[PDB]
RNA sequence: AAACUAUACCGACUCGGGAUCGGCUGGAAUAAAUGUCCAGUCGGCACCGUAUGAGAAAUCAAAGUCUUUGGGUUCUGGGGGAAG
């Protein structure tokens, strides 16, 4: 608990980021620290931290940004990693709709060969872990409670349900690897507001 | 009890050796970090994730650490735990403030 | 992070008594006082049949499937 | 004080001593009266335990016979807390316990009965050496090497007591029965079914 | 109905290096399942390996890594003469280069080179590669 | 697992002993008051369990062998008092003859009449067992009339 | 008898999830009980996912732990008809 730790889980517990939905997936078991009296399943926030920073340890490793991709279905992130992508320098799956053979085929139109890939939903964009899966490509995955760690390498426990949650999740993520990657200061604030990653109605 | 877990890493690999002591294996395969299986020409899933290193500035170093994985345990969802795990004999996670 | 060998207390406790590492049973024995006489006796956790105070043959158990019944404003403890 | 030993001929300056204290108690306390009555000793060691807390302590293994043994078991807290006392050491208790051979079988009409057992007689040992508590736990553990490792687990309330004599009774337990022990501490986990 | 205690133990620990596991609670054990243990840890196979005392059989954790291809018993323990080992060793293992076919001795337990070294044979127990 | 039930008849009933084999700390009952006990039981009739069951409940005592270092019927063998047909085949013949009983009035009723068979059978191959092993008479028998004066 | 899961019996071990019938163990609400709910667990009948396990497949949590071939035990088959 640094101020700078303590900023990070308060900006996490506001974007209500360790609300989860009731189902546990059992290979969850680990990330969850309590289950409600109203059956709200709640995340350990450290854990998510902790993910975070691994994650961004992962995306600072690739030599070239453009060789990591975020794939997003939802609408709710599309925004958020939309803009991800834009300050991480690396590829946006921005049509919601994700084709079939986009990883498998290299005749395809949206086809790519990422080194690392990174997901919002493993229930949502399932498709793509999957073709993740013919390919070596390693996954990041934003997971909530209900979904499956099938074919995942580094799961971060979130919310993937809401903007607030998934939006200051890819920020934090952004701003993290900002850090690693010698473009921003340790101990310096960013002057991007979460507020951009939200899904605008 | 870690002990054969360790002992096991301690002396480094080696392909067929005659008694003239050449190597005779045509290429060494990577063995997965968890399960410690062999990683095939043909694996489809098998996986070699890197991880950055960083300096008390939050500065990568240009190292690595590269944690493979193979199909069996990926497609099992035993990853994001053996991954953990493999970071932390390695002294590498949880990440330290 | 699960070790077979320093398994986790509030697990075994969940466990059937059979499936414990040191496979180590539910029951307790207690001092029970009679409501009426103030007599301390011992009683099986789960006892069977029926137990009287012997000094004044009062009712202090009543036997069921595991559970004794301590009928009325007997006190008890566990003895361990 | 040849009374108090089944061989009355000859005794060590140790045993000397041992005697001569089991007399002045069996004069001072009226607790012990009946205690010290039965009990009779076939031997005494000494050891010499040294450690790298540069601490020499003595410590003293006395061998009760075996018809005292149930009388010593209840006398056991009482009996080390005055004998430690009366000497400068600390002390310890076993039965005096026969072996019986394996492949030499002396009489075609006895079988060797399992009580005196290279094993369980050395097992037993170890009870005695921790006398005034009990196992809580008991594991072996296999080194890679293929040495053989035994770890104890134990009673915390018994900490107070327990905790110096550790090293003495690894010493002893060497040197007797050849064997590595190791301890720890748990708390006694009862699993109740408490109704609050 | 429980018969050969070397195989129930055997058995359940082959199926947890199969999958991927990283220990086995193993129960019931005997002296032989304890013997065969500190031979195949000796020889590379599993690691450490500790032993519980429940005041009743055993039970023993396996710390495995991966090593073991398989690892079983033959029933019923056949009786190997010297002469009979070439069958053994050609029928039940993965090649020349390895594996061992463990047998008890007049002399006690042995991997079948062990056997040659000593000269003896004559009743086998299971094998592990 | 429960005996000539085939398909289905297996669990687990309880019964699990401590690790604990000292006789427990709370317990003041000398070994020798505790053989009195247990003999006045006996020679009221009880049963080696039954005597079990009663120590147990009202007086506090949780296993007797681990308090004495004799079992109950070793006991009850050194200090007289003996059952003299073992209590186990005792109550094994005491309901194949409340079968016997109930099947000579109802005659056609088969499930009693298998239930039976049942019994019988268990009880030939418990005789063997105490046969062998020297704890029944060696021609003694189980049929209907012989055993049913038999003290069952 | 298609006396049918067309699937021998005793025993281990290998995935996940709710629910169900019978015991038990705590906990909670009320209108305070042979009733509710919650969490355990033992045993039943099953089901739904899933297997980098099996199979010629249909399919199978056994029909898996089989050429990496051996836990114990009875029974049955060896192209089709002739022919029960
Ligand atoms: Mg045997
Ligand atoms: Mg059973
Ligand atoms: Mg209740
Ligand atoms: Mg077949
Ligand atoms: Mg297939
Ligand atoms: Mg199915
Ligand atoms: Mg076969
Ligand atoms: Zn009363």
């Amino acid at each position: 608990a640094t101020q700078r730790k303590q900023d990070d889980i308060k900006r996490l517990l506001a974007s209500n980021c360790h609300q989860a939905t009731i189902n546990l997936n059992n290979q969850m078991k680990r990330y969850i620290s309590h289950k409600g009296v109203n059956g709200i399943h709640y995340i350990n926030i450290e854990e998510t931290w902790q993910k975070i920073k691994l994650a961004a340890r992962v995306i600072a490793a690739v030599q070239h940004p453009e060789d990591v991709m975020v794939v997003c279905s939802r609408i709710y992130g599309q925004r958020a990693a939309i803009k991800f992508a834009g300050y991480t320098h690396c590829k946006s799956t921005s049509s919601s709709r994700w084709t079939p053979g986009t990883l498998t085929n290299y005749q395809t139109l949206k086809y790519e060969e990422p080194r690392v890939l990174i997901v919002t939903d493993p229930r949502s964009d399932f498709q793509a872990i999957k073709e993740a899966s013919y390919v070596n490509i390693p996954v990041i995955a934003l997971c909530d409670s209900d979904s499956p760690l099938a074919y995942v390498d580094v799961v971060i426990p979130c919310n993937n349900r809401s903007t607030e949650s998934i939006s200051m999740i890819y920020w934090m993520i952004a701003r993290e690897v900002k850090i690693l990657r010698g473009e921003l200061s340790k101990d310096e604030e960013w002057e991007v507001m979460v507020d951009l990653f939200y899904h605008k109605t | 009890m870690n002990s054969g877990r360790a002992n096991q890493r301690s002396k480094p690999m080696t392909g067929l050796i005659n008694d003239k002591k050449e190597k005779i294996d045509a290429y060494l395969p990577r063995k997965c970090d968890w399960s410690n299986k062999l990683i095939f020409s043909n694996d489809q899933s098998s996986v070699q994730i890197a991880i950055a290193e960083v300096g008390e500035n939050g500065q990568a170093t240009g190292s690595k650490t590269n944690v493979v994985l193979c199909g069996s345990v990926r497609s099992k969802g035993e990853a994001h735990i053996a991954l953990e795990n493999i970071l932390r004999e390695r002294g590498l996670y949880p990440i330290q403030e | 992070e699960r070790d077979l060998l320093n398994p986790i207390y509030e697990e075994e406790k969940q466990k059937n008594k059979f499936k414990r590492l040191i496979q180590a049973p539910n029951s307790y024995f207690m001092d029970v006082k009679c409501a009426q006489c103030q007599n301390i006796q011992m009683i099986f956790s789960n006892a069977q049949s029926t137990i009287i105070c012997e000094k004044c043959s009062a009712i202090l158990c009543k036997p069921t499937g595991g559970k004794v019944q301590i009928q009325a404003g007997c006190a008890f403890k566990i003895k361990n | 004080a040849l009374a108090k030993f089944h061989k009355k001929q000859s005794l060590t300056k140790i045993e000397e001593q041992v005697g001569s204290a089991l007399v002045e108690l069996q004069n001072t306390h009226p607790d012990l009266k009946t205690s010290l009555e039965s009990i009779i000793l076939t031997q005494v060691k000494e050891f010499q335990i040294n450690k790298t807390n540069k601490k020499a302590k003595s410590a003293v293994l006395i061998y009760v016979h075996f018809q005292s043994y149930r009388v010593l078991l209840s006398a056991a807290r009482k009996l080390i807390i005055e004998l430690e006392k009366k000497l400068k050491q600390i002390v310890f208790f076993t039965a005096q316990r026969k072996i019986e051979s394996k492949w030499v079988k002396e009489h075609k009409s006895q079988q060797r009965p399992r009580s005196r057992c290279l094993t369980y007689v050395y097992d037993a040992l170890l009870d005695d050496l921790l006398l005034p508590s009990t196992l809580i736990g008991k594991r072996i553990r296999a080194r890679l090497d293929g040495t053989s490792f035994y770890r104890i687990q134990l009673d915390q309330n018994d900490r107070d007591f327990l905790e110096e004599k550790l090293d003495a009774i690894t010493h002893i337990y060497k040197t007797v029965t050849t064997r590595e022990v190791t301890f720890e501490f748990k708390e006694d986990k009862t699993f109740h079914t408490f109704k609050k | 109905v429980k018969v050969n205690i070397l195989a129930e133990c055997l058995k359940d620990l082959v199926n947890a290096e199969k999958m991927g596991k990283k220990q086995v609670l193993l129960r019931p054990v005997s002296k032989v399942v304890l013997k065969f243990l500190r031979i195949m840890q000796k020889n590379g196979y599993i690691g450490e390996f500790e032993v519980i005392d429940d005041h009743r059989s055993k039970k023993v954790v396996v710390e495995l890594i991966g090593r073991i291809n398989k690892c079983g018993v033959i029933s019923p323990r056949y009786d190997v003469p010297l002469a009979d080992f070439e069958k053994w060793t050609n029928n039940i293992l993965p090649s020349r280069q390895f594996g061992n076919v463990v047998l008890t001795t007049t002399y006690g337990i042995l991997t079948h080179e062990e056997c040659r070294k000593r000269h003896t044979g004559g009743k086998i127990l299971g094998f592990f590669y | 697992g429960r005996m000539q039930m085939k398909g289905k008849g297996k669990g687990i009933s309880g019964s699990a002993l401590p690790f604990k084999r000292r006789s427990p700390k709370w317990l003041h009952m000398t070994p020798s008051t505790v053989v009195d006990l247990s003999v006045k039981l006996a020679k009221k009739g009880l049963t080696p369990s039954q005597i079990g069951v009663i120590l147990r409940d009202q007086h506090g005592i949780p296993q007797v062998r681990f308090l004495t270092g004799q079992k109950i019927l070793r006991i009850l063998k050194k200090n007289g008092c003996a059952p003299q047909l073992p209590e186990d085949l005792y109550f094994l013949i005491k309901k194949a003859l409340s079968i016997r009983k109930h099947l000579e009035k109802n005659r056609k009723d088969k499930d009693s009449k298998y239930r039976l068979i049942l019994v019988e059978s268990r009880i030939h191959r418990l005789s063997r067992y105490y046969k062998l092993n020297q704890k029944l008479p060696p021609k003694w028998k189980y049929n209907a009339q012989t055993a049913s004066a038999l003290v069952q």
